[PDB]
């Protein structure tokens, strides 16, 4: 049995030297014998290679002292209901270099923001993994269409994750000492993450005694919603999938039920705001 | 399309380090609270008549260690993130780690929490044999 968490996605035919494979599943099939693999001296190291690694797969169901769950109950949810935003990514596909992954594209929010990204990848070299801009498409179909022009405005992620910082401070400072994302199917929008979001145990703000819900790289410092300015990564969000609530349609079938105010214009944003507002009335009616 | 390269008793683990602020005490902490392991490591078949050395271009495990590829060992290079190093580059992806037969249930733990004797090539506490 195999999981698609960090599938290669490169379109090389043969796998890796045994000491550049990061498994043994990735190790090339001219070294496996008996379960193990063989050293071939004259088969050398690959010294160019440009591998995309997939980050389609995430599971966050660790249990470790100390360290608190990003994925939380409904009844948990509820009770912070004012930390909830909603949540969607529409992405574009792998192309040339790569193919089988998917990258994040549009980023929306209940708020009303949507954020374009360059089309970045996690590429495995023979010596650490480069976080670079990759070969993309927007997805196959006249769905899609409007994601054609977005290939070109896209800003790059240490830009795009400051952003987003900003707008989440600027959201919740006087509402919650938290973030939930509200999501409809999880997937994405978790591999997604990995792009902004860091996590660790509870810690409190550098300039006040209010939790932490920022990260910053460069200066390995905390902070509240009030006082990250110049931070790039979302600490410890909380999220919630609504999908998983039992409902047997789609998002905009679901959210149609209750709501009528909010049309369906095909946009990150739009997703964002349905997946909330289905999630209020699922739970406070 | 594309080659799967992990197995599903790896997720947890590795999407918990992917996403850490510190990866190597995320791992830490991860098998303090009774976590597994990481597995699916490259592991050799070798002669174990080879030097005893740490860290090698070939393999080279005696009879008191196992020899595994080294990228395999590195928690940075399972999770797909930085080294802590400066220059962000590993020193195991490339080369061939020797670890003992007594740690070798959990290869990267061991070359988390070791340190490779300057002088003589072996690990602290495990063949070095200057005091
Ligand atoms: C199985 N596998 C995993 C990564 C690359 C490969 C390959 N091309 O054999
Ligand atoms: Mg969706
Ligand atoms: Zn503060
Ligand atoms: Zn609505
Ligand atoms: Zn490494
Ligand atoms: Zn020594």
């Amino acid at each position: 049995n195999v999981t698609g968490l960090f599938k290669d996605c490169s379109k090389v035919i043969t796998g890796l030297h045994p000491t550049q494979a990061p498994t043994h599943l990735s190790v090339d099939t001219k070294f496996k014998t008996e379960g193990l693999c063989v050293d071939i001296p004259g088969i050398p190291k690959d010294m160019t290679y440009r591998r995309l690694i997939s980050m389609m797969g995430f599971k966050m169901n660790y249990q470790v002292n100390g360290y608190p769950n990003m994925f939380i109950t409904r009844e948990e949810a509820i009770r912070h209901v004012r930390a909830w935003i909603g949540f969607d990514v529409e992405g574009c596909h792998a192309t040339r270099e790569a193919v089988g992954t998917n990258l994040p594209l549009q980023l929306g929010f209940s708020t009303g923001v949507n954020l374009v990204a360059v089309p970045t990848g996690y590429v495995d070299t023979p010596n650490n993994t480069d976080f670079s801009r990759v070969s993309a498409k927007p997805p196959p179909g006249d769905q899609f269409k409007h994601l054609i022009p977005l290939m070109y405005k896209g800003l790059p992620w240490n830009v795009v994750r400051i952003k987003i910082v900003q707008m989440l401070s600027d959201t919740l400072k006087n509402l919650s000492d938290r973030v939930v994302f509200v999501l409809w199917a999880h997937g994405f929008e978790l591999t997604s993450m990995k792009y902004f979001v860091k996590i660790g145990p509870e810690r409190t703000c550098c300039l006040c005694d209010r939790r932490a819900t920022c990260f910053s790289t460069a200066s390995d410092t905390y902070a509240c919603w009030h006082h990250s300015i110049g931070f790039d990564y979302v600490y410890n969000p909380f999220m919630i999938d609504v999908q998983q609530w039992g409902f047997t349609g789609n998002l905009q079938s679901n959210h149609d039920l209750y709501c009528q105010v909010h049309g369906n214009a095909h946009v990150a944003s739009c997703d964002a705001i349905m997946t909330r507002c289905l999630a209020v009335h699922e739970c406070f009616v | 399309a594309g080659n799967a390269t992990e197995v599903p008793a790896n997720s947890t683990v590795l999407s918990f380090c992917a996403f850490a602020v510190d990866a190597a005490k995320a791992y830490k902490d991860y098998l303090a609270s009774g976590g597994q392991p990481i597995t699916n490591c490259v592991k050799m078949l070798c002669t174990h008549t080879g030097t005893g050395q740490a860290i090698t271009v070939t393999p080279e495990a005696n009879m008191d260690q196992e020899s595994f590829g080294g990228a395999s060992c590195c928690l940075y290079c399972r999770c797909h993130i930085d080294h802590p190093n400066p220059k962000g580059f590993c020193d195991l992806k490339g080369k061939y780690v020797q670890i003992p037969t007594t740690c070798a249930n959990d290869p990267v733990g061991f070359t988390l929490k070791n340190t490779v004797c300057t002088v003589c090539g072996m690990w602290k506490g495990y063949g070095c044999s200057c005091d």
